[PDB]
Formats: C-alpha cells, structure tokens, sequence
C-alpha cells in the first residue's frame, strides 16, 4: 500500500547493490530509486537503510556509475543520480511508485536495424536472464529519449510488459519512485565498436558464440509466429541500390540452379522478413544495416556481402564478424567494386547522406580507398558509402566461387557442439646412473562418456625455478623422459588434454619429481 | 592454515 | 515442489544455461539453471542440450585460467571454479540425478578457522552477493565447496541464511549425481578492503568500493541476528599465543590515564554473541594485532581502536585493521603502537613452524633471523621470520603507549555525543552559459554564468565553490579557476577569433568534487 512505501522510501532511503569492478561492466540492483521528470535525474535518497555498493565518492564522477547503453565508455551515455537526504522528500510533490519492477536502458539507435539489434535487443534478451524474475516480469524503461523509432514492435516481444519512455515518465507524475529496478545492460553479446576511439572493427575479445545468437533468434522467431530451396536477395530501396537488379537475380539462379527472391524492410512484415530469411541458402545484399538479419540464416547458410567503390571489406566487419562467429556456422563471401565506371557518386545530397573545399573536394574522389578514420561524421567515408554501385556479375559469381564450391546452403551438413577435455586424473611420477623420468595419468574424467576422434596430451616439463619448459605432445597415457634429465633436480611435470588438435583442455595439478 | 598458492605455470 | 520426470525431460533435452557478468574471471558471478555436480569426481557438470546458453562462451579461454574466483581472494590458484562439458544425452549412462530442492549459493569459504578471513573474505561477501539477486537471501541455501570442515565459526555462518549450509563432504551424501535446477556461484569483491600478500607484500586493496555505511549495515543485520541490542575501554585478550604479558598492569593503567571502567573479553571464553555486545557499547578497543580485532567493525561510531603490534612488526606493513578502521563512513579512530624495546619480547623459536618456530631452519638463518630488527617486506603465507616475529609475546611499555594514544585520543575516548552526517556530492550545474567581448588584436574578454546543481535546491551547504577548467579548443593544456560566484569574467591570455572548451563543477565543503558538466563551447 501507498504509506507503507512512502514510510519505507523516507525512513530507509534507496539501497544499491552492483556488479563489477568498473562502470563499463556494472549492473545495479535499486530499491527506492526516485527520479525528477522535471530535472531528468534519478535520485538517491539517504536513509537510515541506504547501501550504496560500490561506494565511489567522488570516483562516481570518474565518469560515471555505469554505462546506459551497450556502447561501451560513450560520454553520452552514461547513467548516474544525484543525491538527497531522505528527509528532503518534504520539499517535493509527493512520490509516484511504480509497482513493476523495471529494467532502465537506453537504446543507442532505434532507429538503425542493425543497432536495435546488437546493441539493445541482444542485450536486453540476455540481461533480463541474467537475474530471477525479470524476463517474465520487468517492464522495460527506455531512458535515452529518443521516440518510439522504427522497430518498436521487436523492442515489445522482449517483454510481456509495453516498454515506457522517458517522455511517458514524465506524464505520470513530478517525483517517480522505483520500488525495484535494475539499472544497465550486459556486453557479453556484442561483437562489433563503432569506432570512437580507434577505427571500427570486432570487438577485441569476443565472449559470445552463434550458439546464443542462434538461441535469441529462436526465440524471437516463435515470438513471431516462424517456424523450394532459394537464394535471398536483401534489396534497398532508398539509397545504397544495387542497380543491375534484374540481371543480378537471373545470373544468380542460372548458376546455382535454384529460385531467387528479393526482399526488403518496408514492403514486408518483419515476421515475414525473417520467414524468408531463416530458410534461405544464400543471402546476398549491400553492406547495411539489413544484414543483420543473417543471424536468422540456417547453419551452413551462406552471406555474400556487396560493398561500394573505394570502400575496402577488411575495414567495415559488423557482419563478417557476426557470420563467421564460433557456432554461427555460415560462410561469408565480401565483394567489392573495383570499377569506377559501375559507381554512382552522389556529391550534391546533403551532409546527412555525405559543401566542403573544393580543394578537399578534390583529394575525395582521387581516394581509391576510404582511408581508415574515426567516428562519426566522416564525409570521405559518407560519400563512399553512399554511393549506388552496378554489380561486375561475372567478378561477383567467381569469388562466391572460391568460397561456395558446388550448391550452397545446409545441403549434407551436420555439426557438432565442440567439448573441451576435463583434467587428466591421478597423475603420478617415477624418477630413477643415467637420471631417468617417467609420468602417468588417467583420462579425464568426461572422456568416459565421450566418443573423440584424436585424443592427445600436453606435456610440459619444467626445471624447479626455470620460467621455461620443454613441451611434448603424446598419444600414450604415459612417457619416460631421457632428453634433459638430470640428477638431483625437482622437475615439475603439466599435463593436459586436447581434443582434436584444438580443443585444449586444462591442466591438472602440477606434478613435483626430483631426481 | 592460509590456502598457499600452488606453483605458477611458467610464463617462458 | 519438483515433479521428478519433467525435471529430468527438460535436462536430458535442454540442458544446462549460464549467464555470467564480467569480462574477467576475478570479476564474475554466474547464474546458472540445470548445473550438475559429480560428487564421485568432485566436478561440476555443464550439459550441452537444445537449449544450452553459455556466457561467456569462452572456448580455451575457459581455462586461462578459469571461469571465476570461488573465493573473494582475487586470482588465487586453488581457488577456480570450473566445470567439465558432456552431451545432455550422455545421461543415459549416468545414474539418475538427485535434484537439488534449494536454489543453491555456490562459494568457496578461505580461510574458516580465522575469524578475520571469515568476516572480511565470506560474511559481508556472502551477506551482499545474496542481496545482489532478487529472492536469493530468503530462499537460498548456501554450498561452501572448499572442502574444509565446519571450522570454529560455522554458526557465524548459519547466520547469514535461514536455511543449514551445505559442505562439500555432506554432498556424496545426498547422491552420486546432483543437478541444482538454479543456483548462482561466486562471490562479489565488493566490500573486501585487505589482499593478504599472494603477488605483492599484503595490504590496503587498491580501489576500495565499500564504505563504513555498508559495513555497518551488515554488522546491525548480525547484531539482531546474535539477539543483541557505565563507559568502558575493552581490552581485547589471546590467551594460547600473541599474549600481552602485562595486562593486569595495561588494565589499571588504562584506567586511570582515561578515568574509565576497564574490562577485558576473548573469543576463546566467551559466547560470540557477548563478545558482539561488549565490542557494540565500548569506547576504545585494545587488542594486539590478530583476527579477534575484525570485531572492530561492531565498535560504535567515534570509538578508537588500538593495535599493538610485538618487536620487530611494523605497524604500516600489516593494515587489515588499520584499514577497516579508517574506512570513510566508518568513523572510528585508529593508533598503533610497536615494541621497539628488544626487553619486553618473549621468543618462542621451538614451536612448530606454524607457531614462529625457527629452529627447523638452518643456523644461519635462524642467526640473521635473531638479529633482524625489523622483519622483512615478504609475500604470503609462510615467511618464517614473520611468523617468528608475530608470535612473540609481548610485555606492553605502558608510558609509551599511553603517550601514543593521546597523541589521537585528545580526552575522552569514544562517541561523545557526535552526531554523523552523511556526506552527499553536487550534481552538474544546470544551463551553462558564455559571450564574448573584445578589445583589441590580443585582448578578448570571456564572460560564463551557470545555474545552482539541481540537488542544492533542496539542501544546505556551509560552503558551495564551482572550479572551472579554461581550455583553447587546439590545445593539450587547461587553466582550472576556483570561484565563488556563478559567474566570471576570464581575461587573461583571452584572444578574439578563438574557440574555448569550458568545463565547470560544483564542489561541497573543499572535499566533495561533483561531475563536471557537459562542455561548453565559447568562440569570441
Ligand atoms: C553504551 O550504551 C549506553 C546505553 O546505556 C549509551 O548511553 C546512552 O546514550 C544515549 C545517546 O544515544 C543517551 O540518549 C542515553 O541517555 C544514554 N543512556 C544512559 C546514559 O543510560 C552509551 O552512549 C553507549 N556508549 C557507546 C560508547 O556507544
Ligand atoms: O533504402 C534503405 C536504406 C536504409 N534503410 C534502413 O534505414 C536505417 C538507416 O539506414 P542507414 O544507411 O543509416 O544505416 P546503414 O545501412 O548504414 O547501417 C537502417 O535500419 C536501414 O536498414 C532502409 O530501410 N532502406
Ligand atoms: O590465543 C589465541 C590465538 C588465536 N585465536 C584465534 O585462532 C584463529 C587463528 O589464529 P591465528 O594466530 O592463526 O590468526 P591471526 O589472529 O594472527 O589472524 C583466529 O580466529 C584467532 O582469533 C584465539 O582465539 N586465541
Ligand atoms: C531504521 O528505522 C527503522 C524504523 O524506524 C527501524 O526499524 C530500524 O531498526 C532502523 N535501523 C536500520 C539499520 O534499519
Ligand atoms: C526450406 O529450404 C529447404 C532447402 O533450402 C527445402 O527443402 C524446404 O522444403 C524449405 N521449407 C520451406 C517451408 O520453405
Ligand atoms: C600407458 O598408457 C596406455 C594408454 O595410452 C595404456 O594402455 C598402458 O597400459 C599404459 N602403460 C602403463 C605401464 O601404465
Ligand atoms: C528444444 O526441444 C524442445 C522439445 O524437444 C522444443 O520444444 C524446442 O523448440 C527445441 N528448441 C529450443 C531452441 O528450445
Ligand atoms: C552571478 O552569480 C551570483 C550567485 O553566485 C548571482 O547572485 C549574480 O546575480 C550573478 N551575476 C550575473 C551577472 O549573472
Ligand atoms: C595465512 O596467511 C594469511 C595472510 O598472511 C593470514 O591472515 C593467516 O592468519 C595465515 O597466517
């Protein structure tokens, strides 16, 4: 009831519990956090139950408590409170509660398909599960400001609860006060940076595989109601044409022997979009933000990507990453144009869609390729990559060939899931004239309920106080050394499993022998 | 009695 | 409730999901449904199945070296948490799994039989890791993996959650194949505030993120747990090793120098609950250094605690308490005070390793040992000479120690009647401002005016100042001006046709720095 949570909120004050050591990998668990429509600024309120974890002091400005949107370290984006004393609330309208427990985000760009995607849904999918309770039940706050956007119908099958904006926030009252709300997004989905500080490209250390990928997309399809072989082409229609279209779509089914279907954003329903897409065995469009639809591709599909003159596919990979995660299973093919008689420059369109020195005008279209820089507003690259291109069929069909040898698609595939060994088990040692060396071990212990084509072990042999070692690579579950041994010497022996040449299991506990 | 490390891997 | 072949369905078909935060094991806690446990192997079970999610999904990585801390020691060898990978079919030649009916809290305890490693490493982690997750502190039970016993505090333990926790032998027990449909694993680092020497010489954590506030948040849950609620110094007493040799005379002394009530407590001799209750109403706490000096943190706001530390022990190599004492939020006043009179020590160099014997080392060593005045920086665990120097006993000089605390202590120890205010930072100033004038070839004047952060509206602040930080749109290099006023006129080395970057923040009371705005751009 109503006194209860105003007695609660003024006696206790707001409680803050939060993940991680720094704000560009921290999620936070509030009770009782308010937040000013007038000021837009969430509040902590000090009470005699305040816990603020971490407790940052004036580091909370250094820059910030956490980031808002996935897009890590951006100055526009992060998230932080100013602070009150509890007792200030009689100086204030009284509160508004939200009852829900809510998820407070901000979308980096609703109105980018490939952004909605691996910035926000991804990470909402996975942060909701990341604790109990809030995949089923927190409504989504979208606190960024920007409007609904275009793609506000996929925001909404991310919950069961309509997804608020901060301007909706506003309209409900002056002091809003979350009973419950956790406050940020993981990273541990994406896979591309947009280049603020060093030119775009992967991201350096990628913690997500297809498998999650493919998971999320299962159920955004059942979501959708989406459970005769073709190749898929994702046409644009705006700008960035292919302008052979036709000629395209002939050339291709000729080839590969199969029906081509175009495709696009505005003419079709999403569901229907990703119907097409999640059967489809080639899937052929212009870099853009359209192909991130090929996570919805079936494994062993394949993703050829048509990039404009001057625009090199080794510096613009959002979606090379994506098709050749571990687990996505997809081939990827990148074609560029090397003929400036196929380009289609557009200088007179505004600066939006890439009024300059005539001087620098000039240096712009003697570039044989975009040179690398940093976001966002590059007009070199703008002018680029927003050129209409006719498509060199003959040089297009010859590099998917290098790639795709025969009929593309899952035709005649399987794939299995890559297990890593355990730790081999009660490893022992046996020294010894001539100083001698001999080890053993059992198989891990997940082995005995495995079936693996090349089972070898790691074997490292390291001198007492040396940072070196001599590695071995051994089939038998055992070895006698006779190369380095020398008398009277502590040898410490590591042992570990590899399947299949790659899978590289742990190492044991350290074996200590000395001669 | 304080959990010690166990040897370091070397780092060669 | 469990309706046992469901259960077992869905994890044969599904198998097992992992969401984990941090992009490093040392900074990672996993929620996990559908994990599995051998305990004829002792190892976790990751089931691969239709439904499977892993992440991080790490590959190799998995083991460089691990998942995550199952401790709160940071990075600590033989404390990783890990599992082992098999198809979810693999079930089939498996014994039928006992399902956990707890959702589960997963962690390795450090250092059991210590209370100070109890406290610091387990409880407050324990007590806020279960905070972090909605429904965790009143449903979980907790699963110590370590493979200790109960150890002498393990009703410390049954404090923390209404539930019996659960030892790793206790789990061959319940079965030979275990599967936790929810359980959640790791330990957040946050309140820990001490790292105990495994890389560098043990001391402070280097960015400590907890405060006084939400130690005593956690000390006032465990004082209602313990059923606890005329000044009086508390003298805090060992009575196996590390002893003050004079206590009777440090007992009479401290009394009269104070004009105080004087009273002494152990661990050994005393229910914890009592030693709570003594350490919750004292004025001053005196104790050698040694773990029963974590109580500290139920010492009231404004007592002082002071460490002694036995020849040779440098009270700024071995902080843990000084650290906790002097914690921002914490309020307490802290002394240390050092034998340096080689008279008032007692060697025991026979006592087994454990106990600071040396006599297993060789006579050189034990020769320099005798003669060290000061023990050497070391890393952790088992430095003889330290373990030699702080197992001494140790005869108090009184007059110095006196002397010492009265340098801190001005006259009455303790909270006489302070009241603690919590101190809160500025907000951004709001609608910043700039025009621009000019005079002549070199000579331009910049005029800035900003409005009050949005939270001074609703408090009082004895003193309010605003630093603003000039620089030209070109260069590398910035002016900060400490003003007043909402308002400035910049004159100096101001030029026409130029762009500057502005930057201003609030600052309460000299200390508390606020954000800074966003940049104001001003070109004259
Ligand atoms: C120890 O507990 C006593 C309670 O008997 C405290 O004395 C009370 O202090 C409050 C201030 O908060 C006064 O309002 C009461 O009148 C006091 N009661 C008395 C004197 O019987 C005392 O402050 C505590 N000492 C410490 C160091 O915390
Ligand atoms: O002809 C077009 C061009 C773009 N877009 C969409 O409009 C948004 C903005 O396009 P932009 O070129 O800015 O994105 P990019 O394709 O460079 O990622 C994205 O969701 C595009 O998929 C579209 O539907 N049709
Ligand atoms: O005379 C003694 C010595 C030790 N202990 C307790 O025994 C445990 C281990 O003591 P140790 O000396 O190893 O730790 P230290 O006190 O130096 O941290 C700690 O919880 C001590 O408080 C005790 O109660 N009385
Ligand atoms: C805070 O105030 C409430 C109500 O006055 C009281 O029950 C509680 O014990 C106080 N202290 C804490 C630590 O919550
Ligand atoms: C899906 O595609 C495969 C070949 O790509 C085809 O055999 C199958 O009939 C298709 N199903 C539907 C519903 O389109
Ligand atoms: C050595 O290992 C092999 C398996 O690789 C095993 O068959 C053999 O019995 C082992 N030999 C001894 C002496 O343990
Ligand atoms: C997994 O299997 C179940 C039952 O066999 C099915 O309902 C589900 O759609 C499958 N796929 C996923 C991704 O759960
Ligand atoms: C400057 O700020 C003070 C408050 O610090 C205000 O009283 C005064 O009116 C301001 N002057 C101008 C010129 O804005
Ligand atoms: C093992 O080492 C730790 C770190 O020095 C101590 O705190 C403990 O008492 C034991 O000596």
């Amino acid at each position: 009831d109503y006194p209860k949570a105003l007695q609660i909120l003024t006696e206790g004050g707001t409680h803050m519990v939060c993940t991680g050591r720094t704000h560009t990998d921290r999620l936070c668990r509030f009770k009782w956090l308010c937040y000013s429509s007038e000021a837009e600024e969430f509040i902590f309120f000090h009470g005699n139950a305040s816990v603020m974890l971490p407790s940052l002091g004036s580091r909370r400005f250094q820059p910030a408590l956490l980031d808002l949107s996935t897009v890590e370290d951006h100055n526009t984006q992060y998230f932080n409170f100013v602070e009150l004393p509890a007792a200030a609330l009689r100086f204030m309208p009284k509160p508004v509660f939200v009852p829900d427990v809510a998820l407070i985000a901000n979308r980096f760009n609703p109105d980018n398909l490939m952004h909605v995607f691996h910035d926000d849904l991804l990470p909402l999918f996975y942060t909701l599960r990341q604790f109990p309770g809030l995949a089923r039940e927190a409504r989504l706050f979208f606190m960024e400001g920007w409007g609904e956007g275009a793609h506000f119908d996929l925001y909404k099958l991310l919950s069961p609860k309509q997804p608020l904006l901060r301007a909706q926030l506003k309209a409900l009252g002056r002091l809003l006060c979350f009973s419950h709300a956790f406050v940020g997004l993981s990273k541990v989905t994406t896979w591309y940076q947009y280049g603020f500080v060093q030119p775009q490209g992967p991201k350096a250390n990628i913690l997500v595989s297809g498998n999650e990928i493919r998971q999320f997309a299962h159920f955004l399809m059942e979501k959708l109601n989406v459970s005769e072989e073709y190749i898929l082409v994702f046409s644009r229609t705006q700008n960035r044409l292919i302008l052979n279209e036709a000629e395209l779509l002939l050339a291709l089914a000729q080839e590969f022997q199969m029906k081509t279907v175009t495709v696009s954003l505005e003419d079709h329903a999403f569901a229907d979009v990703v119907r097409l897409v999640s059967n489809a065995s080639m899937l052929v469009s212009m870099h853009g933000a359209q192909l991130v639809t090929a996570l919805f591709l079936p494994r062993g599909a394949a993703v050829v990507e048509l990039f404009p003159y001057a625009v090199n596919p080794d510096h613009y990979t959002p979606y090379k990453t994506l098709a050749t995660l571990p687990g996505m299973d997809l081939q990827y093919i990148a074609w560029q144009n090397t003929m400036p008689e196929n380009t289609v420059t557009h200088p007179e369109r505004p600066w939006d869609q890439g009024h300059l020195d005539r001087a620098e005008q000039a240096r712009i279209l003697q570039s044989r390729e975009v040179p690398r820089h940093l976001c966002c507003r590059n007009p070199e690259w703008l002018f680029r990559i927003y050129q209409d291109t006719k498509v060199d069929i003959p040089s297009l069909i010859q590099t998917i060939r290098r790639v795709v040898k025969g009929h593309p698609g899952p035709r005649k595939q399987k794939w299995t899931v890559s297990l890593y060994p355990g730790k081999v088990r009660e490893a022992r040692c046996q020294a010894s004239s001539e100083a001698r060396l001999s080890v053993s071990w059992q198989i891990p212990w997940n082995l005995k309920y495995l079936k693996v084509r090349e089972v070898k072990y790691e074997v490292w042999l390291q001198e007492q106080g040396e940072n070196t070692y001599v590695p071995y690579m051994l089939a038998l579950q055992n070895h006698t050394f006779t190369e380095n041994i020398k008398p009277f010497t502590t040898y410490l022996v590591w042992i570990r499993c590899i399947f299949n040449k790659t899978l590289l299991g742990p190492f044991a506990d350290v074996l200590v022998c000395s001669t | 009695q304080t959990p010690t490390l166990g040897p370091i891997q070397p780092t060669r």
